[PDB]
């Protein structure tokens, strides 16, 4: 059904590097150059206070819509990924439901500034205190710490491309019907990522990558915090939360 | 519903 569902040659692995990097380039929601330029554009003490004074439900809704928009670009990235559209729909949905949020969490390090511990949010950079109204300080600080640790790796756009391809194509996701097909596609993407690192003398980052349990913890923490919020404001979830967000998380 | 729609829309 696809060349990457079988053993690929070196030349075919080189093509895969280029294909993933291209799919990533085209599905970037935010340009790296725009993100770095915006670093000096920081929310004022008054803007911070204004976000903090927003009701818990209002803040949750704004964050849910922004997450949804990020997810939309990840679905497009998946569709453009070699072999993804050749998997069955059950498997595509299994991969996106378990991995979309994980991809968004990795992509986030680009919009995060390790210098002053700020993140790009609604046009400006702000510290974690910006999200205080959400009432999930442990999750937010765990998200800022993850972005901080990925920032210290100084990933290129091509490294993010390949590492995110691998975050999504995980043959271990519960519910995959064509597991062996996912295993071969995963093997080839692993080879494409490790090949690119070898060629660019960047293999030293492999031991530095976060353990898989780290992305899972962040994802389980998001699911848990959403359950607490849903109990408090069930009609907010039902009436004002985006349908794609709910399909993925509830 | 949405995920299905996004995957099928080319
Ligand atoms: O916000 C949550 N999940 C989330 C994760 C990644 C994301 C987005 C949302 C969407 N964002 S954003 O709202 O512009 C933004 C920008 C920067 C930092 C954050 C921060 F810290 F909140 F994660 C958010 C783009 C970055 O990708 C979240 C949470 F943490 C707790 C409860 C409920 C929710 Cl919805
Ligand atoms: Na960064």
């Amino acid at each position: 059904e696809n060349l990457y569902f079988q053993g690929a040659s070196l030349t075919e692995i080189e093509h895969l590097v280029q294909s993933v990097c291209k799919s990533y380039r085209e599905t970037c929601q935010l340009r790296l150059e725009d993100l770095l330029r915006q670093r000096s554009n920081i929310f004022s003490r008054e803007e911070v206070t204004g976000y903090q004074r927003k009701s818990m439900w209002e803040m949750w809704e704004r964050c849910a819509h922004h997450l949804t928009e990020a997810i939309q670009y990840v679905v497009e990235f998946a569709k453009r990924l070699s072999g993804f559209m050749e998997l069955c729909q059950n498997d595509q949905i299994v991969l996106l439901k378990a991995g979309a949020m994980e991809v968004v969490l990795v992509r986030m390090c680009r919009a995060y500034n390790a210098d002053n511990r700020t993140v790009f949010f609604e046009g400006k950079y702000g510290g974690m205190e910006l999200f205080r109204a959400l009432g999930c300080s442990e999750l937010i600080s765990s998200i800022f710490d993850f972005s901080h640790s990925l920032s210290a790796l100084h990933f290129s756009e091509d490294e993010i491309a390949l590492y995110t391809a691998l975050v999504l194509i995980n043959a271990h996701r519960p519910g995959l019907q064509e597991k062996r097909k996912v295993e071969q596609l995963q093997y080839n993407l692993e080879l494409a990522f490790h090949h690119h690192l070898c060629k660019t003398h960047r293999q030293s980052i492999l031991a530095k990558l976060p353990p898989k349990g780290k992305l899972r913890s962040l994802c389980s923490q998001h699911v848990e915090r959403l359950q607490i919020f849903q109990h408090l404001h069930p009609i907010v979830v039902q009436a004002a939360f985006p349908p794609l967000y709910k399909e993925l998380f509830s | 519903k949405i995920l299905h729609r996004l995957l099928q829309d080319s």
